[PDB]
């Protein structure tokens, strides 16, 4: 083997076939974003001098500047609500990440697949479904939503194209045909690629329970 | 039979299967190393904490009864 | 169904008011009830409440500023709904006043459906230009008029009229 | 039977088959009985199959 | 054409073959068949008799560890909660037999059964998804 | 040191750990750790307030060895990305902050 770090818990990667490099999801659960530990890192901060006591002393600042190996001292992280979502691009020869896209508080992605619409050209996209505001056991969501990356630098560039929201999460997304499969909830859908959001070209109500999976000869 | 819990008869509730087939779901949870740290992967929890809390959902669960 | 005249003589006797009134508008449509008041505040006023709507915009259109008894009268579709339609009959936006849909061309115009629309004090915005000449988005200062100029091409033999609900 | 149903406007099939009064099947009948076109301007994306076949005519 | 009843004694003796063979056989993949006789078993499952009711209950005992458990359950669940009494009294002595044996496998096969208002009776561990 | 389903206490100042996930460790203790300023704490000490104190790297242990891990396997690829004909295993694997996206080959070490 080989071990290459990482941050949050993959839920799955993908292969980009010309770069020929990897694409990772990472979430986790009670977790907190680099940018959440630094609001909670300052927030404290803040609340530690208000104790009023002489001011003078300051743990504060060699505190935050203290930063911990994530892995020797684990997971600083609670809450309930509360998720971490990341993409890598690394290559697969050595271990060094190519790019590494830090994403919203709340929302955790638990799907991701990279292809071509017919009607456009050769350009990549990697299309990464995620869902918003997980209440995990009762179950529900506030709803969910789709990002969009061109995948640039021959495939070694992400850059953000749009947010597109839906009402469920995405739990799998594949491609059929030169366009993009994605069941959402327990509703099938047939996604084709608009250049400001994506369109249904169709739908389907009848599956009962939920949409696990999803692949496509 | 009736010394054997999870027995059902004629007058069985629904409350009452359904809190069997839960309690009995959760003994398999207990029983199987894998699907237990499925759970610890999922929801975040130490194998330990997640058992903690089946534990106490043993009695409860659905909540009280009709 | 119901349209809003004023400007009317006040001097006309209540009974005599209804009824020339239900003889001048029964040209277009049964009409079901007429409410008149002379108080202060109703005189010179009427409510004419129409079996059919398209009665009540063909009324409305052919009639605005009729000379009766002496002075032109001046119609509108009324604000609400009668009370008797309510009782013969038993969403947030509607009504709406903005009409957008097709199905009205041959060699239709933009001058034509401004004009259509320009009988209406509402006439704000008219589209209807391009080689279609078969695509009206019509935006009326008020519903009333929306309504007014809906109710009176309500079946352009079928137009089709969407407000922006 | 089936001609107090079906004349009636109530479809005849099994699902029917079991209550008898007039009305409450009248509201069992009710019980018994979208695309997006993607316009230039990226905004089309909430627009129908239909209405974008007349911005076809339009334009 | 045994099991289908010229008179009760076919219907036990045939059932008593339905069970060996079904322990006989297990494991080795021919349970389809064996699917297809269950059909024929099924409606004898009703009687006051005690050697063709005994006689059913290892026939679809056999049966049970021959299927395996789900295809059982899925013969069974309607009848739990049927009107009558003795629907009830039946279909719940077999999913005893069906529930002592095997208990620890039948967990995946509870369908999904929505929750009411004081209770929740969904079971959200199988719904989490990485 | 990460968090371990099971721990074995050895004879001769060793300690091992088994983790729950990621890789194995083993430890030796070369000291007992005690009677320096790192606060020893008591039941009966005063308050109603809890101890605190200060999280730090290993002062009471060494780390003898670390032991590969694959569970938990989240995902797995098989595919040749390297110029040999053999194809190399991509697997995301690991828990919380410990995962990891590692490669197998087909080699000792």
């Amino acid at each position: 083997q080989v071990a290459f770090p990482l941050q949050y818990t993959p839920r799955k990667f993908v292969i980009h076939p010309e770069s020929n490099n990897l694409i990772i999801i990472e979430t986790d659960h009670n977790a907190y974003t680099e940018a959440t530990k630094a609001q909670r890192k300052q927030q404290m901060a803040e609340e530690m001098v208000e104790a009023a006591g002489e001011l003078a002393a300051e743990m504060a600042a060699a505190f935050l500047n203290e930063n911990l190996p994530e892995s020797i001292f684990g997971a600083p992280k609670a809450g309930n609500g509360q998720w971490a979502s990341v993409i890598r691009v690394m290559n697969p020869i050595q271990g060094n990440t190519l790019d590494l896209v830090q994403l919203e508080q709340n929302e955790a992605a638990f799907s991701v697949a990279v292809c071509r619409f017919s009607n456009t050209g050769e350009d990549w996209y990697v299309l990464v479904g995620v869902a918003k505001d997980l209440i995990l056991n009762p179950r529900s969501v506030a709803g969910g939503f789709v990002y969009t990356y061109k995948l640039v630098n021959n495939g070694e560039k992400l850059e953000f194209l749009h947010k597109t929201p839906v009402e469920e999460v995405p739990a799998a997304i594949a491609p059929f045909q030169g366009r993009v499969l994605i069941g959402v909830g327990k509703l099938l859908r047939v996604y084709d690629l608009g250049k400001k959001k994506l369109l249904r070209k169709c739908e389907n109500k009848h599956i009962a329970n939920y949409i696990s999976g999803i692949q496509t000869i | 039979q009736s010394k054997y819990i999870g027995t059902g008869h004629a007058d069985t509730t629904k409350w009452e299967w359904l809190v069997n087939q839960h309690r009995d779901s959760y003994c398999s949870y207990m029983g199987h190393f894998d699907l237990l740290n499925y759970f610890a992967i999922a929801e975040n929890e130490s194998k330990a904490r997640v058992r903690f809390n089946l534990m106490e959902k043993m009695l409860q669960p659905c909540g009280p009864p009709a | 169904h119901t349209i809003y005249i004023n400007n009317m003589n006040d001097k006309i006797k209540k009974e005599e008011l209804k009824r020339s009134l239900y003889a001048l508008f029964s040209q277009f449509g049964h009409v079901v009830d007429i409410v008149a008041l002379k108080t202060m505040k109703m005189r010179g006023q009427a409510f004419v409440i129409f079996k059919e709507l398209g009665s009540s915009t063909n009324a409305l259109r052919q009639l605005q500023g009729f000379p009766f008894y002496g002075k032109p009268m001046r119609i509108q579709y009324a604000k609400t709904d009668s009370d008797i339609i309510s009782k013969m009959r038993g969403p947030d936006y509607p009504p709406n006043y903005i009409l957008f849909l097709n199905n009205l061309p041959e060699e239709t115009n933009e001058m034509m459906l401004s004009m259509l629309f320009n009988q209406f004090p509402g006439f704000k915005e008219v589209r209807l230009v391009p080689g279609r000449h078969d695509i009206a988005f019509v935006e009326f200062e008020n519903d009333g008029q929306a309504g007014a100029a809906r109710d009176a091409l309500q079946g352009f033999k079928a137009m089709k009229i969407t407000y922006a609900k | 039977h089936a001609h107090g149903m079906r004349c009636l406007g109530i479809p005849n099939t099994a699902h029917f088959a079991n209550v008898t009064q007039i009305e409450d099947a009248v509201s069992l009948w009710a019980k018994l009985k979208d695309t997006e076109e993607e316009y230039e301007d990226s905004s089309g994306n909430v627009v129908n199959k239909k209405t974008y076949e007349d911005l076809k005519r339009q334009g | 054409d045994a099991l289908m009843d010229r008179d009760l004694v076919h219907r036990q003796t045939a059932s008593a073959v339905v069970q060996h063979m079904s322990l006989g056989v297990y494991g080795f993949g021919c349970e389809d068949s064996l699917n297809h006789l269950l059909n024929y078993v099924w409606p004898n499952v009703f009687e006051t008799s005690p050697h063709v009711i005994q006689a059913v209950m290892g026939a679809l005992e056999g049966l049970r560890v021959a299927i395996g458990p789900c295809r059982m359950l899925q013969y069974c669940l309607q009848g739990l909660f049927h009107p009558a009494r003795k629907v009830r009294d039946v279909y719940w002595k077999i999913y005893n037999s069906i529930y002592i044996g095997s208990q620890d496998a039948l967990i995946a096969h509870y369908p999904r059964i929505y929750n009411d208002d004081k209770n929740t009776y969904i079971r959200y561990e199988l719904d989490y998804i990485l | 040191v990460p968090v371990a389903a099971a721990m074995c206490v050895l004879k001769t100042g060793f300690l091992f750990v088994a983790s729950e996930f990621g890789n194995h460790y083993l430890y030796q203790i070369a000291h007992l750790g005690d009677d320096d300023e790192e606060p020893e704490f008591s039941s009966a000490m005063p308050l109603e307030d809890t101890f605190f104190f200060q999280p730090r790297p290993l002062k009471n242990l060494v780390l003898v060895d670390e032991l590969d891990s694959l569970s938990p396997i989240l995902f797995c690829q098989i595919a040749d990305l390297a110029n040999e004909d053999t194809p190399q295993l991509y697997v995301a694997c690991g828990r919380g902050p410990r995962s990891s996206l590692r490669v197998l080959r087909h080699g000792l070490e």
